[PDB]
RNA sequence: UGAAAUUUUAGUACCUGUGAAGAUGCAGGUUACCCGCGACAGGACGGAAAGACCCCAUGGAGCUUUACUGUAGUUUGAUAU
RNA sequence: GGUGUAGUGGUAGGAGAGCGUUCUAAGGGCGUUGAAGGUCGAUCGUGAGGACGGCUGGAGCGCUUAGAAGUGAGAAUGCCG
RNA sequence: GGUAGCGGAGAAAUUCCAAACGAACUUGGAGAUAGCUGGUUCUCUCCGAAAUAGCUUUAGGGCUAGCCUCGGAAUUGAGAA
RNA sequence: GUAGCGGCGAGCGAAACGGGAAGAGCCCAAACCAACAAGCUUGUUGGGGUUGUAGGACUCCGAUAUGGUAGUCUGUUAGUAUAGUUGAAGGAUUUGGAAAAUUCCGCUAAAGAGGGUGAAAGCCCCGUAGACGAAAUGCUGACAACACCUAGGAGGAUCCUGAGUACGGCGGAACACGAGAAAUUCCGUCGGAAUCCGCGGGGACCAUCCCGCAAGGCUAAAUACUCCCUAGUGACCGAUAGUGAACCAGUACCGUGAGGGAAAGGUGAAAAGCACCCCGGAAGGGGAGUGAAAUAGAUCCUGAAACCGUGUGCCUACAACAAGUCAAAGCUCGUUAAUGAGUGAUGGCGUGCCUUUUGUAGAAUGAACCGGCGAGUUACGAUUGCAUGCGAGGUUAAGUCGAAGAGACGGAGCCGCAGCGAAAGCGAGUCUGAAUAGGGCGAAUGAGUAUGUAGUCGUAGACCCGAAACCAUGUGAUCUA
């Protein structure tokens, strides 16, 4: 059969030019007043998914 | 060529030979041939076939 | 080619490596798995992406964005392929079909400005690219929106 | 007349020591001509049972309750008849 | 192909190159003047392995190239004999 | 002759229900699942580990990193002594 | 594997558009009219009518045609299925028991598919190509017959157009959609409409617009499957394989019963299956015969290993042995003729194989021995390497024709060529931001795609064997309570 895409990875995730994968940042839910505003200020910046996560979860979303 | 129907019975006995229409002819047909005897109509339908 | 004398390309066809049929081979008795363990086990392994109960970097990371229902994706087409065509000719989305050139229009043709172009053309489009409708100008072409 | 459990191959000694720390098989020494029969049961950690004790498995099953979530029944009301 | 230098223990495991088995295609062969198979031999190759001769045997079988695998056993208290 | 397994029967022992009853037997779901034990068959050549860190209802499992292997790219040559 | 669903986890997962196979549309209820009977309506029958660019009734006109059928044991006809007929061409030579094999000359082919025949046959036989054939019964198609459907235009004043229905509340369920904002569809319960200025849907809901007309029914083809019958096919099995069953197999056997469930093929070309004689009670042998062969004698082709036994070339009764290896006298023998072979006094060294382990000769595990069988495979996807074709392009899928082939057509669709952003949107840029700032992701800085092959992974039992168990049908009180 198909195989299938992991729904929260897709929902997570974007997949940029360069074939990387760009997403969130953690922490930027609630309980802002236990972060430094320069924290909350470099956290609402995005990321890319680190090189030994991408190897472990990029089978999951080869057809995303 | 289509239609030569008496020369393709007369031929397709023998042991040595292989008859196919120009329509229809194959890679493996044309290889294991040691020689191909092809009449004028026929080579001009190949041609125009491919 | 003969039937008796076929040779393949070299390195188009490999020979199957065969585990678990002698120590020599290098793949015997374990046939490459290891010693105990899940992965070692038959139908063993994790699923995907599990990380051994830790939580799981897609769990760690926030859901973000929707998709726009009435979202419009459009064929893009750049001032290098229209080089491809003749001064004053009239390029049309069916004219770059049948060029083969937007094989899938999608929502339209929107035509932008990342080659130079060169041919005086009459381009229609869905859309133009401010540069690219200055492009189309300069070189004494045209540009109308379908 | 005629089995069985067992059985890696065995030309299958003792002492001290060594060794996965308790050796017929390794080291040193000692003893011992070759093959049996009738008896004994010290050893072959002897045979029989993938230890039941102990621990482990995000195993199973039976049982309990003021564990959780349900539920048959029982009861109460609205409503239809 | 030659010279020189250096290197060539190895479990898990990675890479490469090969042997052998059955079958398919093509080519080229072998067989009641004895195939396969069995057995014996003091044979050849670096290895898996390959020949050759004697005997037994009585009808199918190699070889080269390529292709496909129910393709290689010594262990599973494996199953059957 | 009657009582049948989500059951029956029980002067009550978890006692009996066709020589193993804390839930009979047979067939099917079914090749249940087994992070566990056992087994996994030809050859040679090159190279060759780990038994550690972090996290984990995690501790004899797993994931990333560390250590091995094969291919590739590039360098103001960045490694070792 | 998208939109979505989902302790937003594990997973589940569409539909429309587009491309194809096949294609077919029709009947009522109601209004209205007539007949019949009863009790002006009220039931039966007939006529009428079947719809959304609203239709029908009804009222006018004009037509009494034109076409069709998804009807019939109605006939006629053609074909076909169920037996069959015909169907070319070789003799010698050598070996051999036997010729098809060898050699020499020939012959046939619309037949050189295949099978059998004393070994391997185009020309020996059965067949094959081709030609031909049906008294009888089926089946199919056509023809006719019968049968049944088939009307156009105009007006709306009124009438009809499916009621305990649609819908709503409550509780469930199906829709990929798990109540969620929830459409749509279905069930149970209760409430409960409108009706052409009407009604439903367009994913809560309202308005506009668009599309459609429920609560009645029928309908062939394309699709699914094979217990069977016929004709074939196979880089499918070849007697531990292949169906459990090649053989008197669901048999023997086991169980009260449900149920479980085997083993077992091969003489020879032809029985020519050993007349007769001898030992023996027979069995079984030895002759004699059959046969090419009887060490092919019915336990019968071949006849391996374990295991057993006979004969003997060498060694062995002062020796402590993982049984070998290295060295070696003596004796024996003469080979793929090799700086040979067998045996071996004696001397040196030396604790099996496997598994699992930090570590095993291990007093840890497994194997009594021999033989056979017995474990990473395939399908669909993902990704990487290698290879080929093409190349800013690459490529077809379903499907039609075709030998179960190749191939041709089929461009719908998929990947690539533009990215950025949650999105509107902009675009070699874009997002953040007040910013022409900085920064992120991209372009400059270009190769992809189709296929083959290999490595790995995912869904599948997924390398093989193994639970205690769980669940759903059944069978058991002939034991025992
Ligand atoms: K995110
Ligand atoms: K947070
Ligand atoms: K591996
Ligand atoms: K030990
Ligand atoms: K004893
Ligand atoms: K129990
Ligand atoms: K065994
Ligand atoms: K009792
Ligand atoms: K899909
Ligand atoms: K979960
Ligand atoms: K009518
Ligand atoms: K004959
Ligand atoms: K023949
Ligand atoms: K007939
Ligand atoms: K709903
Ligand atoms: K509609
Ligand atoms: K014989
Ligand atoms: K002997
Ligand atoms: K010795
Ligand atoms: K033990
Ligand atoms: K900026
Ligand atoms: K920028
Ligand atoms: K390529
Ligand atoms: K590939
Ligand atoms: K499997
Ligand atoms: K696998
Ligand atoms: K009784
Ligand atoms: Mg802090
Ligand atoms: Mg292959
Ligand atoms: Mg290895
Ligand atoms: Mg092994
Ligand atoms: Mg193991
Ligand atoms: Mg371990
Ligand atoms: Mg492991
Ligand atoms: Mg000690
Ligand atoms: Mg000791
Ligand atoms: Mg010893
Ligand atoms: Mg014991
Ligand atoms: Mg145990
Ligand atoms: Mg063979
Ligand atoms: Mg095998
Ligand atoms: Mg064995
Ligand atoms: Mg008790
Ligand atoms: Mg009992
Ligand atoms: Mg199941
Ligand atoms: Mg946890
Ligand atoms: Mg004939
Ligand atoms: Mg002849
Ligand atoms: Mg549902
Ligand atoms: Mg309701
Ligand atoms: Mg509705
Ligand atoms: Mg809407
Ligand atoms: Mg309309
Ligand atoms: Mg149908
Ligand atoms: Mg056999
Ligand atoms: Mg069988
Ligand atoms: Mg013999
Ligand atoms: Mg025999
Ligand atoms: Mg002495
Ligand atoms: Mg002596
Ligand atoms: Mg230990
Ligand atoms: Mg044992
Ligand atoms: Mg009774």
């Amino acid at each position: 059969p198909k195989q299938k895409t992991h729904r929260g990875l897709a929902k997570r995730v974007k997949r940029t030019g360069g074939g990387g994968l760009k997403r969130g940042r953690a922490f930027t839910s609630h309980r802002f007043h236990g972060k430094t505003k320069k924290q909350r200020r470099q956290l609402r910046k995005a990321s890319m998914v680190a090189k030994g996560d991408y190897k472990r979860i990029r089978q999951q979303l080869a057809r995303m | 060529e289509n239609g030569n129907d008496f020369a393709a019975l007369s031929a397709r006995n023998l042991p040595n030979v292989s008859v196919v229409t120009s329509d229809n002819v194959s890679v493996l047909d044309v290889v294991s041939a040691n020689k191909v005897l092809a009449t004028q109509t026929a080579l001009t339908q190949i041609e125009e076939v491919l | 080619m003969k039937l008796h004398e076929l040779k393949p390309a070299e390195g188009s066809r490999q020979v199957r490596n065969r585990v678990g049929r002698g120590t020599s081979s290098g793949n015997g008795k374990t046939a490459g798995r290891g010693q105990k363990g899940q992965k070692a086990r038959s139908g063993g392994g994790v699923r995907l992406g599990f990380e051994g109960g830790q939580t799981p970097l897609f769990r760690r990371l926030p859901k973000r964005g929707f998709t726009n229902i009435n979202r419009k994706d459009y064929a893009v087409v750049n001032l290098d392929t229209l080089n491809r065509f003749e001064d004053g000719t009239e390029v049309t989305p069916v004219v770059l079909k049948e060029a083969g050139i937007v094989k899938n229009e999608k929502a339209g043709i929107k035509v932008l400005a990342d080659g130079e172009l060169t041919k005086k053309l009459t381009v229609k489009a869905a859309k133009f690219s401010k540069s690219a409708q200055e492009a189309i100008e300069a070189a004494g072409g045209s540009i109308e929106v379908i």
